[PDB]
Order: structure tokens, then sequence, then C-alpha cells
């Protein structure tokens, strides 16, 4: 906004403004036993199998 | 432990305990009649070849059958899609990475 006293006049300007993504890892770890594992593809024998 | 004839202090539990297996040390050393003389020369360590953990055993009165364990997991027979792990006594083994840390890798 330009005024009447002996102030300079303005020039328009500009902004240019840099923005980047962060990268971010996640990780979790899960145990397994080996005889859980394995004792599902073992086959049916018995009601208590 | 009873064929060398090392001092009780200095392995003070499994003296209790391999004395207890065993007599007096001379019922092994009869069918080695040369523990005098492999310990002189020095070749009694080129005689063991270490084969690994047992498995299972077979016990009758005058022969006992072992089955042992090379090159890996042994399977275990009498508890099924079980593994064998190795027993030491805590009197023979010596660790040896031991630190306050006052550190090492991890592998």
């Amino acid at each position: 906004i330009a005024h009447g006293d002996g102030r300079r006049p303005n020039k328009q300007r500009q902004y240019i403004v840099m923005k980047a993504c962060n990268k971010h890892h996640i990780g979790a770890e899960i145990e397994l036993a080996a005889a859980d594992i394995e004792l599902l593809f073992a086959e049916k024998e018995t009601p208590l199998d | 432990f009873m064929l060398s004839g090392m001092e009780a202090a200095k392995a003070p539990q499994t003296h209790k305990v391999a004395g207890v297996w065993y007599g007096s040390g001379s019922g092994l050393a009869d069918f080695i009649p040369n523990l005098s003389e492999l310990m002189d020369t020095g070749e009694f360590h080129t005689l063991l070849t270490p084969v690994g953990p047992m498995v299972q055993s077979v016990h009758s009165t005058f022969v006992t059958k072992v089955t042992s364990a090379m090159k890996g997991v042994g399977l275990a027979r009498d508890e099924p899609r079980a593994h064998v792990g190795l027993t030491l006594p805590c009197d023979m083994l010596v660790d040896l990475d031991e630190s306050c840390p006052m550190r090492e890798p991890a592998g």
C-alpha cells in the first residue's frame, strides 16, 4: 500500500518455499516356536490331538 | 575326571558326584594300562575324538547302547518334536567373555 510521505516506493515481491518429506521406519520382532510351526502340519491322530 | 587324578579343591563339586558313579578310579584304568605312560610323552589328546551330546541310551546289564549326535541338533527320542541340548557341569565350564563393561560386538 503506497502513501504520500517521503518513503521509497514498493516493488512487488515473491516468496518461494521448499518443503520435503521425512522417512520413518518401524519394525517388530515375533518369535514362533519350532514345535508350534511343525505340528500345524502334523496329521490328526486322536481326539486328544 | 576320575582317570585324571586331579585334586579335590580344583573341581570341588563334581568330585563328590564322579566318586559315586565310579569306584576309586581303578575300575576304568584297568582298560588303559598306559595312563602312567600316555601322560609322559603326551599321546592322550591324540587319542580322543570328540563326538557330541547324547541322544538315547538303551541300558542292559552288561552292555549299554549309546546313540550320540554329530553335525547338529539331535532329535529327542522319548519326548517327541523336541531337541536335545548339551549339558555341561557348572564346575568344568570356564566362561570367557565377562566384563563390567568398564563394549564388545554382538554377533
